């Protein structure tokens, strides 16, 4: 049938024959008690706050954990229900030591909730007061025992969703206690990345983030706001909680997608640590070791001053931000590219964007799609790290990665000359040497495409005959393997082609494309490629006079980056906060936009945009970036033509399925 | 006495700022073929942030002098 | 020694690699041949078997008969 109903509270109700009573009741609108229930997790079946029973059977059963049946009548309010709901939630807050008086979560418990929707103004019981540790050893986190429901959300969350299993149970009973790694405390522990998934998973306060305690209450909020987290390529939902002009909390969003809702530590830390940021707000002028206040008007004209000198003998640069939208790009190449004839307009991440599409090329050619969504790492068998480190690049496809290897019984090997950024869940770490190893790869893969020689082709890979016979031998024995390739790789376009002729040397096919899953350090890669990026790299190169520099200063740069900046003998940076980096190397910063204020679409790698909502709106009055173009267009005696913006083109076509095609462009 | 004053390649300064804070400022990497180790600028890294210290440093980073026939010499070396 | 018990407990874990299971009876076996299970060896077999070690500290410490300290 596929197809039951119900009657909860009368009320009748509709269903699938496989669901739960609870996934019933919360289908329409039916509200049951749940404390220890969270939507994208398995039901535990542990506060037994969710009981219900139905007419004739005296029985109770929890609604969370038991199915559904047509033509039973499901009863969730009565007397013995609401004394048994009570008497459990007493128990509770006699068991341990509950403060709401200074309590973080002392407006949005969920067992605080339940008590005042009870009625609860005595515990009946003779309170144990016992010593529970309060652990606030990480700096960020703190996990205080006295709070604790065991509900064990937060063991469910470090385990099926991130995958950094920290969390268990200790010593059984009333004894029982959520550890981090062998008793230790939570600094202690190596295998923590800082998500801060368990803190959205706890629903009482006792793992709380620390900095933002006391005001990142959901009761005492302004507004509540959806949008995507800009900082990497994964662009993971959020759920922005403002107040009073500030981001108080950042919670995930997306709890039935594989993501889990599970942020990282930046998508949730640095976003409402950026709202309480210094905020230029005003043009500035250098005028040695100590900035200046100035009107527009003398900033503008003393930039584009410098920026004329500059132009006229052929010394001039650009270097965007690939975290902007796709209007401040177009705006930023209609200038450049389009108005100025500019030959030097970088990205900050311009190297990684140029050898990742010159080095899927060779494949857009012959009409096949040279990648894969980031979560099938989860359906994989072998994961194969090329010159990758996700957890500084792309955390959630780390994640994948720990929940493949450690709960779905998948092998990783690495094949990078850096740290072996999974230091216990890879079982063949394969140190390359530096030089030529790119024809060697391919050579190496050549093989496994004919013979399913050897020795000739491991001679530059640094690995005596055995190593890279195994390594074949392990290759070829599994029959959906994947490779995640970094952003080192592109430091050569070669090598780009050499793992993505890997993968067709070894049959990793998926539906959407081959089993290669770049790692893009930003979001708006096909969007930067097609406005900004330039074709030859000229940074660090080209000695520059002049050079303008957008950046949201929201992630670190490249040290070598950095460098060519500081000695280009004028900076004009359009940042919108005053961190270190950026005002150490600066001339004129003026002021920008803020990632929370402005709207855009995120034109991405695999094709269709996303976007961006704006959070907070604009406090001061800015009033433009067209206004800094055209006095910058104007003073130099162009026209600005305003486009609008180039369509998404899906750069990379499924023309032909799966035809593999070792190319030997090396 | 003094601040110290870190000046870019083309004359910008960059982190001029007070001798007691120096380790949010400069940092020593340690290379395998030499006792003597490399201090950097530390929000550059190694070896972009290294710089030169001594006496073309100083007058490179100084804007004057305070007196008088080292000041005549001092202009002739500013040109 | 410490480092004794790296390699001695190591000869415990051999028999038990990639067999989808008995994690108990090596814990029992580590007791019997040191009477108490340290922090060095619940560390190797958690890196030896790619357990996580709040796995096998959850495990150690759910039953009596074990003990994480040094018994009289
Ligand atoms: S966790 Fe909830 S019930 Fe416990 S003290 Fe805090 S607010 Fe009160
Ligand atoms: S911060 Fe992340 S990795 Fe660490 S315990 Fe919490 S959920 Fe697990
Ligand atoms: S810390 Fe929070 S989520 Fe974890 S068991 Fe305790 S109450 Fe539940
Ligand atoms: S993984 Fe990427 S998209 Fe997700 S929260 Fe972190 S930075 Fe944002
Ligand atoms: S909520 Fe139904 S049993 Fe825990």
């Amino acid at each position: 049938m596929k197809e039951i109903t119900l009657t909860i509270d009368g009320k009748v109700c509709k269903g699938v024959q496989g669901d739960t009573i609870l996934d019933v009741a919360n289908k329409n609108d039916v509200y049951i008690p749940t404390l220890c229930y969270q939507k994208g997790l398995t039901p535990i079946g542990a506060c037994r706050m969710c009981v219900v029973q139905l007419e004739g059977n005296p029985k109770m059963l929890p609604s969370c954990t038991t199915p559904a049946q047509d033509g039973m009548v499901v009863v969730t309010k009565n007397e013995k229900l609401k004394d048994y709901r009570r008497q459990i939630l007493e128990l509770l807050f006699a068991g341990r030591n509950h403060f709401c008086m200074y309590c973080s979560q002392s407006g949005d418990c969920e067992l605080q909730r339940l008590a005042i929707e009870h009625e609860m103004d005595s515990v009946r019981f003779p309170y144990l007061y016992e010593d529970f540790e309060v652990d606030a050893t990480d700096p960020n986190l703190m996990m205080d025992h006295n709070r604790c429901v065991l509900c064990q959300r937060c063991i469910r969350t470090c385990s099926e969703i991130v995958g950094a299993h920290t969390l268990d149970l200790e010593r059984r009973g009333w004894q029982a206690k959520v550890i981090a790694d062998l008793g230790k405390r939570l600094r202690e522990s190596d295998t923590c990345v800082n998500c801060g998934a368990c803190a959205q998973s706890c629903p009482t306060g006792t793992i709380t983030i620390r900095e933002f305690a006391y005001r990142g209450r959901r009761s005492e909020c302004d507004a509540v706001v959806e949008s995507v987290c800009p900082l990497c390529a994964v662009g993971c939902k959020i759920k922005t909680y403002v107040r009073t002009g500030s981001i108080v909390r950042v919670e995930g969003t997306g709890v039935e997608e594989p993501d889990g809702g599970q942020l990282c530590h930046m998508g949730r830390w640095w976003l409402p640590e950026s709202t309480e940021r210094e905020r230029v707000t005003v043009p500035l002028i250098r005028e040695g070791a100590s900035y200046r206040e100035a009107t527009w008007e003398e900033a503008l004209a003393l930039a584009s001053a410098e920026f004329k000198k500059a132009y006229d003998q052929e010394k001039a640069g650009a270097i965007l931000s690939s975290l902007c939208t796709d209007e401040e790009l177009t705006l930023f190449s209609a200038l450049f590219r389009n108005a100025l004839k500019m030959k030097h307009i970088d990205t900050f991440d311009g190297d990684i964007i140029r050898g990742f599409f010159k080095g899927f090329m060779p494949f857009r050619e012959q009409g096949v799609r040279p990648f894969t969504a980031a979560h099938h790492i989860l359906d994989s068998d072998l994961i194969i790290t090329m010159f990758a480190d996700p957890q500084k690049e792309a955390p959630v496809v780390a994640s994948y990665i720990r929940v493949a290897c450690l709960h779905r019984n998948a092998k990783l090997m690495n094949l990078s000359y850096g740290p072996s950024p999974f230091p216990g869940l890879v079982d063949l770490d394969i140190r390359l040497p530096e030089g030529q190893a790119v024809p060697k790869a391919l050579s190496n893969l050549a093989e496994i495409i004919g013979k399913i020689s050897i020795e000739e082709s491991a001679r530059a890979m640094g690995l005596d005959p055995k190593i890279a016979e195994e390594v074949a031998l392990m290759l070829i024995s599994a029959r959906r393997p994947i490779f995640i390739i970094g952003g080192r790789a592109t430091k050569s376009h070669e090598l780009v082609t050499a793992a993505c002729n890997l993968a067709v040397a070894s049959k990793a096919f998926f539906e959407d494309g081959l089993g290669v899953v770049p790692l893009l350090v930003s979001a708006n890669s096909l969007g930067a490629r097609n406005t900004v990026v330039s074709e030859n790299p000229w940074l660090g190169r080209e000695r520059r006079d002049f050079l303008y520099v957008f950046s949201t200063a929201m992630v670190p740069e490249e040290e070598e980056i950095l460098a060519a900046i500081s000695a280009t003998r004028f900076v004009v940076v359009q940042t919108p906060f005053k961190v270190r980096p950026l005002v150490n190397l600066a001339d004129i910063l003026l002021p920008a936009p803020a990632w929370y204020e402005r709207s855009g679409h995120f034109c991405t790698i695999e094709g269709e945009r996303r976007k961006l909502n704006t959070i907070v709106p604009p406090k001061g009055e800015i009033k433009s970036l067209h206004y800094v173009m055209d006095e910058f267009a104007k003073k130099l005696g162009v026209k600005l033509e305003r486009p609008e913006v180039s369509p998404c083109e899906e750069i990379f076509k499924s023309q032909l399925r799966a035809s593999e095609a070792r190319i030997v462009t090396l | 006495d003094g601040e110290v004053r870190i000046k870019a390649p083309r004359g910008r300064i960059l982190d001029q700022f007070d001798p007691k804070d120096y380790l949010d400022h400069i940092g020593e990497h340690v290379e395998p073929w030499s006792y003597l180790k490399f201090p950097f600028y530390k929000a550059l890294g190694f070896p972009h942030g290294s710089y030169r210290v001594g006496p073309l440093a100083r007058l490179n980073a100084a804007d004057a002098v305070s007196t008088p026939e080292a000041s005549k010499e001092f202009a002739l070396y500013k040109e | 020694s410490t480092v004794d018990v790296v390699e001695k407990v190591k000869e415990i874990v051999a028999p038990w690699k990639g067999k989808q299971g008995g994690l108990i009876p090596i814990l029992q076996e580590v007791q019997r041949e040191l009477g108490y299970l340290p922090e060095e060896a619940l560390l190797t077999i958690s890196r030896e078997l790619k357990m996580p070690k709040a796995e096998v500290y959850g495990v150690a410490t759910f039953y009596a008969q074990f003990h994480l300290k040094p018994r009289g």
